[PDB]
């Protein structure tokens, strides 16, 4: 008596509600790894912030004093 | 200019005046050994003459 054509979107309905579902799971894991990621390399800012500071200081100690040695 | 380079400028700063505090402390002690080995030898030799 019901038009088969409802039943069958109510069914493919629930099937996309899943998958959608599915989807919301996967993007949360997602988002709780890349937190992690991020909050164990924090450490590499500081090293390279160190590192950058350390190659500017070099750089301008010799061009303070005429110790810069010619380009190779 | 840049913040990475103000800060960098005043390490700049640092760094000159630390060396330009070498560069005083050296000429100060060519100037004690100046005094204290070449001109009163002299003045001595003066006062023999």
């Amino acid at each position: 008596m019901e038009n088969p054509h409802e039943q069958v979107q109510a069914n493919i309905l629930s099937r996309i509600i899943g998958n959608v579902k599915r989807l919301n799971e996967s993007v949360a894991i997602l988002n709780q790894e890349l937190v992690t990621i991020n909050n164990r390399n924090k450490n590499l800012e500081i090293m390279g912030a160190i590192c950058d500071n350390y190659h500017s200081s070099v750089q301008f100690n010799l061009e303070a004093t005429n110790n810069k040695k010619p380009p190779l | 200019m840049d913040s990475a380079s103000k800060e960098e400028t005043l390490e700049k700063l640092d760094q000159e005046i630390t060396v330009n505090l070498q560069k005083i402390d050296s000429n100060l002690s060519f100037c004690f050994h100046k005094i204290t080995q070449d001109i009163i030898p002299h003045v001595a030799t003066y006062s023999e003459i």
